């Protein structure tokens, strides 16, 4: 009974992030000299150039942490990152201008990925 | 991937069953429901996620389904439920409540909550938002008193006045046409919305019918002008055909009837009966028995809210002092005695718990405070918890029951007694958009954010000249809404349908936004949210005991409350 | 902190009777409004001690007596209002004839 | 009969060749020239010389050749010279510098610089006059700011902002046309110039370009919003068509690109990049590399201005605490040792001595302070002069070249950026009369009078109930140019000429006088007034040491500064 | 004087300091704007005798303890942000949980 | 109290001058505003007491010295003006060169 003015007690229990959505883990590296971070909404594919890891699992993803975190490389590190798929009509705008469409079109999106030397179009 | 419960509720605000202590009473609140994506929340910052292409959309104009402002992660507290959502603001109003952001990559967005390059945020997460309080018996005495309504999560004005002339100081009355036209003028500079309410007085239609037509937006009965039978007859009268609603101030004299005669005169009509407990007013000792009529929709003033070991003192002297009343004249001692009742204010505070007085109102500078409405309406709530325990209907262990029945006796029903439910009073799709954001160690204190028509209006903020907003000193200031031309679109001037009709917003140039005041004269006590209860209420007329079904309603004073010397520097 | 605006206004009172006392400390016969600030400021910080509106009322009549104050003071001085927060809530303090 | 030079000084000013200490800096200024007539000088008062049949010409109307406002004796400090000189104004605007009086009975004067019976004077005789400070890089988080930047002589802010929103908090925006045009009708209250930015954000051309047609004045791309290649591009293209200014804050995670990706996306157009330095945003940890480029107006904002001991300790904790940064999380620690780096700001010092950064700015509430851009450049001014000398190009052991670099900073180059030169910043025939007079004691600290339009706005002024102007207590406060509907002619808003051309103004009923932004899209550093330098500029990626030229640049932080505990209460 | 805005303001958390400090010397526990005028107060006149932000970020969490205050000001204060005038120009400290 | 515009305005120098004066106390050299409030509360106070114009026009050069304020003060200031009510109502007192 001490009172902690507008105190939270919060429920039992725990949240799952993405529930239902198709999960996938792939290794990734920051090949260039300064850090990257990477939020929890940008299109995978469409990340920095210099981050090395196969592009086409990036495509219709983006990671699977809460939203609004994001994921550290210093430079030259690799780790693992988990992806979630994208919801709502999958279809991606802007950013890099990679997709600007459906995320399924993947030839279209890697092509395009492979002229402008986003690394890891296999 | 799991986010243990404490975390999420750090980061994005509470969510389903998680409660929320309001400021430092013992009442709490339950999140009901979640409109959100767990996943997909919204949040606006540097690698957050409303950014184009991700969460915000890039492709999309403004009139496409995308807001002017998304209120992230609000715990919304309501009379409509108390639960946790985005909201969604457009044109100045709520145009949706639900989950904002992103179609192209999130589950769940509603359809027009879109995020896109005409978006501002404001992040609610960790807030209760509430709709503004609806102040519907304030005396336009001093414009500083707009200010203090303000910090207290008020942003609806409705009374009357001219400044600090007897008549106004005693009334809230703007009396004929010409001063309602200067306070009309008046209004366009003060950053609150506002109703004028004209003098309820005359014998003949045409004297009261022709303030209505001026701009007023309703009338009041006062003893002080004479609340005498043909004043409320041709009151209600003018009433019935101008679709306004009436308050009511009865003759605490009984000089020219008793509170039988009063109702008699009312015939059945719908009324609004200020302070109904009686110590601001009204048939002594009695009054209050208006409470349990199907025709009223009863209200009190603030001082007596809750009945504490301070409050007899303070308002005798009060009433001594202000009507000049010797301490020696024994009539003047009666008077005073036959006013200032223990019992009926004790038993005041249960008729708030039991849903039978439905209403909360400041009776600003001439006998309450412009800015304690919300704060003692909460200060109640509490005292009642700790006395009378949890009410029968609760679930969970929360106070969501009593936090509904309370919160509409300031924000949804003032808004319906008045006539101006369909534009404010709650947070709902396609009313306009007055929030109130509280830091819920605050709540019903000081609020952090009030937003009138979509724009902030005034924020407890530190040092201007400071890096960035939080260093000292924090206090109320008033924001870019008051400021300049856009005073005029973040607020509403309520009138009755007639002056809108015969053009007086042109005729006196106002360019304010103009609300017609409507469905005042069909409604009765059972439209009362949450505080629909009619009953037989009897009080003894020798010792002034109040019974309601036969129950005699008694009730101590407490020595302390919460919100107060915690929050206050005097 | 976040000061509302009557916790503004009030602290002038609190500062104004600081001047005034530093002036009675002095030697000086106190005047209209340094009186007035000195009784106001007591009522305030008395309530924020959680005496109750009747101890204030009493006390508020011998804070200060005519020999402390010019000429007429008193008698300009019907009484004197002001509104603090008590242990539970703002309540308003009247004391009549301050000043004999 | 001659006058010595010490009385002639303190008399009418100074002049040619006289040296004034610039406030408690080391830094002194030299007049250049003088345009008077020694023995005819103007000046104003009892058996002085403008008076009617003398110094003021008795027979002209106010058509004929003479002024509304005279500024007698001014030592102008200006990026065109430091020169002592009469100024002459009409309908608000500039139209004589050169020598006034009476051509009956003076020799020397300036043949639209006469003195009748329609022309105000002020006494500017020992006093610095300056151009009104442009600043760029505004947040409109809480009004009370605009009298900060006045008290500090700033006359223009562009900027962003809707109130105390999270969005606002963290950008320069105000998004989307009904935000635009709220703030466009708030402005109609602020008594300072305004130029309002949307949101340089949308992967579609339309969202962002309808933001130019609702009255944006400008674009700024913010990391907070996705300072993407997409949103780059389309920004810039917008800006090509409208004829605005874009300004960036670039992505300081290289989330989708590192500086030469930015660049890239840029594509050789023009751009404001802001806070180049990057303690307030950027790439990490090379964004300052920006300020080498052609085609990029590179401005600091002022916090890092100039480097001190205390510097990075109050950045550290700043950024912790605005992002909710926790120090036991090793990716936040990574974060913020990334972005806080005593090797570039140690730099930026060095760069703003070189002309290699052009322009000062505040980012005034959201890491920045509203009233010291002035401040503070001149700071740095001084304490490059302590630690590296005069510059090479000084004469006569004046300070000159580089007062004229300096105040290049935030008066002219800021308006030359945004298109805005052809009213604003600088003291020259035709622009606007935005003037600021300085005491030399209260150089760059407080400003004595800020002219707007023609009309005092603000000023340093005492008792208003006393019998003269000077008793305590002197605090800055309003003018009447600031009052009624005077506010409307003696402040500009600032938008795009496709606003304008469809009536945006009218549409809104604003008031103010209406400027076009213009000439952005063709100029380039080269164009930087006195801060034009193109170089390499590396920044080592391990080590972040900055070189130029093949230069390492150092820097050591100082102690203790001018302008500060000697002036400030706290 | 010729003082701006800021100047203006901040002399009010002086003052509350003040009737602050005059509150707890009677006896009273502080409450939450009590408490953080003190500690705001204190920061700034620390910049004024030249202490450095690191200094006043030590100091500024042992100016209060948690007996000097009433129940949950504590926890309601997260921390406390004052800008002043140092020795090399204007900084913004921030005391974080100012009272444990 | 019915205080009109000048007597809230004027109330802050008081509260500066207290603020400049505890400064003092605690061994710093004053500066430019602070020296400023000092004496022109000295000279309010003054009225306050029934002293002249002519004395507070000579006190007024002797309440700061050179050695009470930072380098350049003295030069900064050249005269102090101020208007307060003497028992003769309200005058005008200016004080030159008030530190050597
Ligand atoms: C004074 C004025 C009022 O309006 C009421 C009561 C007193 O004492
Ligand atoms: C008040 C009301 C009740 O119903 C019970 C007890 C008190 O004090
Ligand atoms: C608070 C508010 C901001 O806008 C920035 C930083 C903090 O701590
Ligand atoms: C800074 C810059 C230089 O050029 C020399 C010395 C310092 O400290
Ligand atoms: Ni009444
Ligand atoms: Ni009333
Ligand atoms: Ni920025
Ligand atoms: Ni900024
Ligand atoms: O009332
Ligand atoms: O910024």
């Amino acid at each position: 009974n001490y009172i902690v003015p507008g105190e939270y007690r919060v429920a039992e229990g725990e949240i799952e992030i993405n529930a239902g959505r198709e999960k996938t883990t792939i290794r990734v590296s920051n090949t260039g000299d300064r850090p990257i971070q990477v939020g929890s909404h940008i299109h995978f594919v469409e990340v920095n150039k210099e981050l090395l890891f196969d592009r086409a699992e990036g495509i219709g993803r983006r990671l699977n942490i809460p939203s609004g975190t994001a994921a550290r490389f210093e430079p030259g590190e690799e780790m693992e990152v988990e992806l979630t798929e994208l919801g709502g009509n999958r279809e991606v705008f802007g950013i890099s201008d990679l997709t600007n469409g459906s995320v399924d079109n993947k030839e279209l999106i890697l092509q395009r990925a492979k002229e402008l030397g986003y690394k890891g179009v296999e | 991937m799991k986010i243990n419960r404490q975390q999420y509720a750090e980061s994005y605000g509470p969510t389903v069953g998680d409660q929320v202590r309001l400021a430092d009473t013992d009442l709490w609140i339950e999140v009901e429901k979640d409109y959100t994506t767990y996943g997909d929340e919204a949040n606006f910052g540097g690698g957050k996620v409303l950014r184009e292409g991700m969460g915000e959309n890039g492709t999309y104009t403004r009139t496409e389904n995308v807001l002017d402002l998304l209120l992230t992660n609000a715990l919304i507290l309501d009379y409509t439920g108390i639960y946790k959502a985005d909201i969604g603001v457009k044109d100045g109003y709520i145009v949706g409540i639900g989950k904002g952001g992103n179609p192209d990559i999130m589950d769940g967005v509603t359809p027009n909550m879109i995020v896109g390059t005409a978006t501002e945020v404001i992040a609610a997460e960790g807030k209760i938002v509430t709709a503004g309080g609806i102040d519907t018996h304030v005396h336009f005495i001093n414009p500083d008193q707009v200010d203090v309504a303000l910090a207290n999560g008020i942003t609806t004005l409705f009374g009357g006045g001219t400044g600090p002339a007897e008549g106004s100081k005693a009334t809230t009355v703007t009396p004929g046409p010409w001063n309602i036209e200067k306070m009309l003028k008046s209004t366009e500079g003060l950053p609150i919305n506002v109703g004028i309410l004209g003098k309820g007085h005359g014998s003949s239609i045409a004297p009261i019918m022709e303030q209505i037509d001026a701009g007023a937006a309703g009338l009041k009965i006062h003893e002080d002008w004479g609340a005498t039978p043909a004043s409320i007859d041709r009151s209600l009268t003018v009433a019935d055909e101008a679709d306004v609603q009436v308050a009511i101030h009865s003759d605490t004299l009984n000089e020219a009837g008793f509170l039988e005669d009063t109702l008699r005169a009312i015939n059945g009509r719908v009324i609004h009966s200020f302070h109904v407990e009686g110590a601001g007013g009204g048939h002594a000792p009695d009054i209050m028995a208006m409470a349990g009529h199907p025709n009223v929709l009863p209200s009190s003033t603030n001082p007596t809210r809750p009945f504490t070991v301070n409050t007899i003192d303070e308002h005798l002297d009060m009433l001594m002092v202000c009507h000049h009343l010797k301490q020696n004249i024994p009539e003047d001692v009666a008077f005073a005695d036959s006013r200032i009742r223990p019992e009926t204010i004790a038993a005041e505070d249960i008729l708030h718990d039991l849903g039978i007085i439905s209403m909360m109102s400041t009776d600003a500078l001439a006998m309450g405070r412009a800015g304690e409405m919300v704060l003692r309406t909460w200060q109640t709530a509490d005292k009642m918890k700790k006395q009378r325990g949890p009410l029968a209907e609760e679930k969970n262990g929360s106070d969501n029951f009593r936090a509904k029945r309370y919160v509409s006796k300031y924000t949804i029903n003032p808004a319906i007694a008045q006539g101006i439910a369909h534009e404010v009073g709650s947070i709902e799709e396609g009313k306009f958009a007055d929030l109130v954001l509280w830091e819920p160690k605050f709540f019903g204190v000081k609020a952090d954010r009030v937003i009138k028509g979509g724009i902030i209006a005034y924020a407890q903020i530190g040092d201007p000249s400071a890096s960035i907003p939080t260093p000292q000193p924090v206090m109320g200031r008033r924001m870019y809404g008051t400021v300049g031309d856009l005073i005029h679109d973040t607020n509403i001037t309520f009138m009755s349908k007639s002056s809108i009709q015969q053009g007086v917003p042109a005729k006196l140039g106002l360019k304010r936004r103009i609300g017609t005041v409507k469905n005042c004269r069909n409604i009765g006590k059972k439209d009362m949210k949450w505080n629909d209860v009619t009953t037989d209420i009897d009080i003894n007329p020798e010792t002034y005991e109040v019974k309601v079904d036969g129950e005699v309603l008694t009730c101590e004073p407490v020595k302390e409350l919460p919100m107060a010397q915690r929050y206050f520097l005097f | 902190m976040h000061l509302n605006p009557a916790e503004k206004e009030k602290l002038q009172i609190f500062l104004a009777s600081e001047l005034a006392l530093k002036r009675k400390a002095r030697g000086l016969k106190l005047n209209y409004p340094e009186a007035v600030a000195i009784i106001t400021s007591f009522i305030m910080e008395g309530a924020r001690d959680g005496k109750t509106v009747a101890m204030l009322m009493e006390e508020g009549k011998h804070v200060l007596t005519r020999d402390d104050v010019m000429e007429g003071v008193p008698e300009m001085i019907d009484d004197i209002q002001a509104e603090a927060t008590f242990p539970d809530g703002t309540k308003l303090v009247t004391v009549h004839n301050p000043i004999s």
